[PDB]
């Protein structure tokens, strides 16, 4: 499994998309902190 | 990074994938005692980075 | 009994998955303990 980052990627015969997992708790630090510079308060 | 947050800074709070590096402060208030047994709790700016 | 790791396997004719069974405790740190360096409070 590989990071494709560039142009708009087509995939291959033989290339299915992958759902990386994150662990929990990182989800909502991601969502939530968007800007942690001005958004630091909570 | 599980951080310390809030004023008695509680050893387990804001949870937080980045790590700042600026000139930032975190106040705590911190209960000491004197040398004449007269408890007093103070507060410090803690400039950091 | 082997560990395969690397390309996408496939079962050969005289192979059959083996589950291993971890002692008890330990699969509940490998589902809690996903990040213990931020995950400690608890
Ligand atoms: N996600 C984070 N990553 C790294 N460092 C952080 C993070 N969140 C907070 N910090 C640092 O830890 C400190 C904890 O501060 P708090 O106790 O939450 O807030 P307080 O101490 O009351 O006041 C800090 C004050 O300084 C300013 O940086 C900020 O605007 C805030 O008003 C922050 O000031 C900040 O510098």
């Amino acid at each position: 499994v590989r990071a494709v980052i560039g142009s708009t990627y087509m995939l291959t015969q033989d290339e299915v998309l992958w759902e990386k997992e994150l662990p929990p708790g990182v989800e909502e630090l991601l969502n939530k902190g968007q800007d942690p510079l001005a958004d630091r308060g909570e | 990074l599980s951080l310390s947050a809030g004023r008695p800074k509680r050893p387990h709070a804001r949870r937080a994938l980045c790590l700042l590096l600026g000139p930032d402060f975190f106040t705590d208030v911190i209960t000491i005692e004197t040398a004449d047994h007269a408890r007093l709790q103070l507060q410090l700016a803690y400039n950091w980075h």
